[PDB]
DNA sequence: GCTTGACAAAAGTGTTAAATTGTGCTATACTAGCACAATTTAACACTTTTGTCAAGC
């Protein structure tokens, strides 16, 4: 937490850039279980790549 | 007339925040704060006054720390601290970023900068 | 202009099949497939095949797929035809026409012509399951399994039958004397059958209801200052007990590691029996307890 | 819970309870005197939305003295 | 270990009906080079 | 985008802007404000393609129970629902092996679904839920 | 320039769910045996008593009643 | 009367190839679940609900099948 | 001030039965429900650990 930085720069994110930011690629269409309302792994929430709830 | 007062004055130190946004949840619902929205920014620019600006803008909404810490300093009667990061700008790069736009906030050094 | 116009105007550029083609067609990817598969094991057990022979074979395996893919675009039309009629149940048309090809794709994998039906007639069956297996691992957001999507479905057809015997929405107990099973069961799937709102949706006027939700794990600046102020008052009471109570007390409840701890691993510390660190924590509670110590902290109860 | 405030539970005595408080209180600012209360519960057969219980109503006026601020017209 | 082609292809017929299929299509090609 | 030759495409850009002058220089010159602008920066005109599809934060896209048990969720989820969705779809495809006209016509969708996540509306029809 | 009245506005939502249900009835015959089907079968109310919800339920025209003063209402 | 408007928009439902027709005719209406006042209290809908007359005619085989359907509250 | 044995409660552990979940399939011609396998969840018998008591060095 500087609060003191000099420029502010934006340009294309080539796919390697996309690829270098993620903590993982989500692989399923799955929001959260139905019953026990959990994340679902390797869905759109999956504490996995995200982080814990 | 169905206006009265016992209806309409609000007053609020500090309370619930939004779950997305880290701003103070408005209406009379959630026990709320008061909207300073983009005329009064003008107002306050055109009077001169950075630091109120900073101020409102920073630990009375948006900064997860420094709102804490200044009701830490205003308790124990210190002096109320420097402010940090908006929580809306850092939001601002993440939804820049998801739009496939590499924004990088550079020092000097022109190193980047992580924003945690 | 359009993209599902776009989709159709190509499959309408193959012109639909007769029974004979068909069976042709059927037999073509037939022979080409076992032509792949005699080809394979052949190295697993070396019978090396006549030169010639095999070059033909490899051209039969190449020839069934024209078949295969040629039986595919000329019924292409037929899911289309299927899908028509389940638009508007929370999925996009072409999203169903898709897995509707793929229904279509295991019908040529399965098909058999020696039974002598119309292709259409087996087809169908694996086009609508395509759609309708599809609708319930898709369609919700939250995604129910199949059986449970299954037994939704049901549900609601008895609801509907009933009604219609009933005159008036049936109770619980009904549903579940008509269903054999419990009314605790379809007030469960009732709970489960419900189905998500937007957060983006607005309420009255240009408030979208995301703006209203508590963070419930925010630090709440009242109690977190507290807290902190309370640590330094239970640190003023540890220099009043012995320096072994103190530990103790500490280790026990794990308050500078963050981790409680049990009296066996409190005794390799110590090097005593457990019981001693039982007894050791005995005698330093009651202590605690003594007026003089506890005074401050009932105001710091809640 | 808490290291800090499982030593607190173990002094006082008081048993850190298995539940959490969700009540429902009284707006701020808002004041008065409860008129009625309307109760459907779930063991008597009242009809409530699936996993809903019971329900509880509390209705509460107040008088409004003219006071300054009101509106007039 | 998915179900394949081939798996829905034998289970529907025997190794003698594929094959004579097989010697069918053979001679179909046969007869297209070896006859005018 | 590979077979580019970024300088000479420029510079056959550059000189056709002073002798062709007219109508067509207009389309010459805007053109060359793009060409050029990728010219003096070191980073690639590939990242016009996306291989890959970065994901929001699910803080800031959040699924949460409002209370009476009942849940909310951005859009946002659903989008990115339908871009997973024909993306998987799609190697279900190519694994198979599928006629082009099948393939292509999923690959079209796919796009859409991408399109529809960044600016939904933008090209043509946009993706409703319910009540339109 | 006419004015729809309450009458009307009923009228013409209970006509989409009519249409609706005429395009299930449709379908309906058509996958169903010959001589297996009655007004019953062919029959799905659900477009029809939704329609009438959803109209007094999220229409614009179905208004919460302003009963501050009789006047108002 | 403006149920019986629509009624006559629908009825007959014929196929395309006109073997089955099925008419709608008759609006029954029955007396009122509850009063208004017991609506307010429990949370329901003020509905009296509404059976119909219809009929489903084979041109094939001429039979003629007559039913009583309820449409809703 | 500390230790030991008897002991019960609690927490693991491995083994099994039940439930949950996923995949396949339906053959007049048309351009939902069930069976079965796979996986997860519970149940349980059984073993180790942990907290506790009385009694004694
Ligand atoms: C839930 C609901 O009933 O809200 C209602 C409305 C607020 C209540 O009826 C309210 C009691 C109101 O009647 C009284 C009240 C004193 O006035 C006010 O509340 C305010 C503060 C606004 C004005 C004021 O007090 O000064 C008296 C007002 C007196 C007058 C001369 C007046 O101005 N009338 C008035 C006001 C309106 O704005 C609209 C309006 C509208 C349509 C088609 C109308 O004909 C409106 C209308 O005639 O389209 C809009 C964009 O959006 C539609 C919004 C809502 O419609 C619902 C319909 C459905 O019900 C539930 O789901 C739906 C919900 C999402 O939208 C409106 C129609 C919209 O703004």
């Amino acid at each position: 937490d500087v609060n003191f930085f000099d420029e502010l720069r934006i340009g294309l994110a080539t796919a390697d850039d996309i690829r270098n930011w993620s903590y993982g690629e989500v692989k399923k269409p799955e929001t959260i279980n139905y019953r026990t309302l959990k994340p679902e792994k390797d869905g759109l929430f999956c504490e996995k790549i995200f982080g814990p709830t | 007339l169905h206006h009265l007062v016992d209806d309409k004055i609000h007053a609020r130190s500090t309370g619930p925040y939004s779950m997305i946004t880290q701003q103070p949840l408005g209406g009379k619902a959630q026990f709320g704060g008061q909207r300073f929205g983009e005329m009064e920014c003008w107002a306050m620019q055109a009077y001169g006054a950075a630091y109120t600006l900073q101020e409102l803008l920073t630990i009375k909404s948006d900064d997860t720390v420094g709102r804490v810490k200044v009701y830490e300093a205003i308790v124990k009667g210190e002096n109320i601290p420097e402010p940090g990061i908006p929580e809306s700008f850092k939001v601002l790069l993440k939804e820049l970023q998801s739009l496939c736009l590499n924004v990088e906030v550079l020092s000097s050094d022109g190193a980047a900068i992580e924003m945690r | 202009a359009d993209s599902v116009r776009a989709y159709l105007k190509q499959i309408g550029k193959v012109a639909l099949l007769n029974a004979e083609e068909e069976v042709e067609l059927a037999k073509r990817i037939e022979a080409g497939l076992y032509a792949t598969q005699k080809l394979a094991e052949l190295a697993e057990k070396g019978e090396k095949l006549p030169v010639q022979q095999r070059r033909d074979m490899q051209w039969i395996c190449r020839d069934g797929d024209r078949a295969k893919n040629h039986l595919l675009e000329a019924n292409l039309r037929l899911v289309v035809s299927l899908a028509k009629r389940y638009t508007g149940r929370g999925m996009a048309f072409l999203d169903l026409i898709q897995e509707g090809n793929l229904g279509l794709i295991r019908a040529v994998e399965k098909f058999d012509y020696t039974k002598g039906y119309k292709f259409s007639t087996y087809a169908t069956w694996w086009i609508r399951q395509a759609i309708t297996r599809a609708m319930a691992d898709q369609a919700r957001t939250i995604r129910i399994p199949v059986h449970m999507v299954e037994v939704i479905n049901k549900l609601g057809r008895i609801q509907r039958e009933l009604l219609q015997d009933l005159g008036r929405e049936p109770t619980p107990e009904e549903l579940a004397k008509e269903m054999d099973i419990t009314p605790e069961k379809v007030l469960e799937i009732q709970q489960y059958a419900r189905e998500p709102i937007s957060l983006d949706q607005t309420i009255e006027g240009d408030s979208q209801l995301g703006d209203f939700i508590e963070d419930s794990e925010a630090v709440v600046a009242v109690d977190a200052v507290s807290f902190t102020l309370l640590q330094d008052q239970l640190q003023s009471v540890l220099e009043t007990l012995s320096e072994r109570e103190a530990g103790v007390v500490r280790l026990r409840f794990g308050l500078t590691d963050g981790q409680p701890r049990t009296l066996d691993e409190i005794g390799q510390v110590y090097g005593v029996t457990r019981e001693r660190i039982r007894q050791i924590e005995s005698k330093t509670m009651s202590k605690l307890r003594h007026p003089s110590r506890s005074q401050v902290l009932r105001d710091y109860l809640d | 819970l808490t290291p800090e405030e499982r030593l607190l539970r173990a002094i006082f005595g008081e048993k850190a309870r298995e539940v959490r408080d969700t009540s429902l209180k009284v707006p701020h600012g808002e004041s008065g005197k409860v008129i009625g209360i309307r109760v459907f519960s779930r063991e008597d057969d009242d009809e409530l939305p699936a996993g809903v219980n019971e329900l509880v109503r509390v209705y509460v006026a107040q008088k409004r003295k003219i006071s300054d601020g009101d509106k007039l017209a | 270990p998915p179900r394949t082609h081939w798996d829905m292809l034998l289970e529907r017929r025997s190794v003698e009906e594929l094959e004579e299929l097989l010697k069918e299509r053979l001679d179909l090609i046969k007869a297209k080079r070896r006859g005018t | 985008i590979e077979n580019f030759d970024i300088d000479a495409e420029a510079e056959s850009l550059r000189e056709v802007i002073r002798s062709g002058k007219g109508q067509k220089k207009l389309r010459a010159l805007k053109r060359l404000k793009v060409v050029a602008a990728f010219q003096q920066s070191g980073n690639s005109p590939m990242g016009m393609v996306l291989d890959a599809v970065p994901v929001i934060p699910p803080e800031l896209r959040p699924m949460v129970q409002l209370d009476g048990g009942r849940f909310a969720t951005s859009d946002l989820n659903d989008l990115y629902r339908r871009v997973i969705n024909r993306n998987n779809r799609l190697k279900r495809l190519i694994d198979l092996g599928a006629p082009e006209i099948i393939v292509n016509n999923e690959k079209r969708m796919l796009q859409e679904s991408v399109d529809a996540l960044f600016d939904n509306g933008r090209r043509g029809r946009p993706v409703t839920g319910p009540g339109n | 320039r006419r004015l729809r009245t309450v009458g009307e506005l009923i009228q013409n939502q209970i006509r989409v769910g009519l249409s609706r249900m005429e395009r299930v009835v449709r379908e309906r015959m058509t996958t169903q045996d010959v001589e297996a089907i009655t007004p019953q079968t062919l029959i799905n109310i659900r477009p029809v008593v939704a329609a009438i919800k959803e109209f007094f339920g999220t229409s614009q025209l179905s208004q919460f009643m302003d009963q501050n003063n009789p006047l108002s209402g | 009367g403006g149920l019986e408007e629509v009624l006559a928009e629908l009825s007959p439902i014929e196929d395309f190839s006109g073997s089955m027709s099925l008419s709608f005719s008759d609006p029954r209406f029955d007396e009122v679940k509850a009063s208004v006042d017991e609506c307010k209290d429990k949370d329901m809908t003020y509905a009296a609900p509404l059976f119909v007359t219809a009929e489903f005619i084979n041109n094939n085989t001429g039979e003629i099948k007559s039913q009583t359907v309820f449409m809703g509250d």
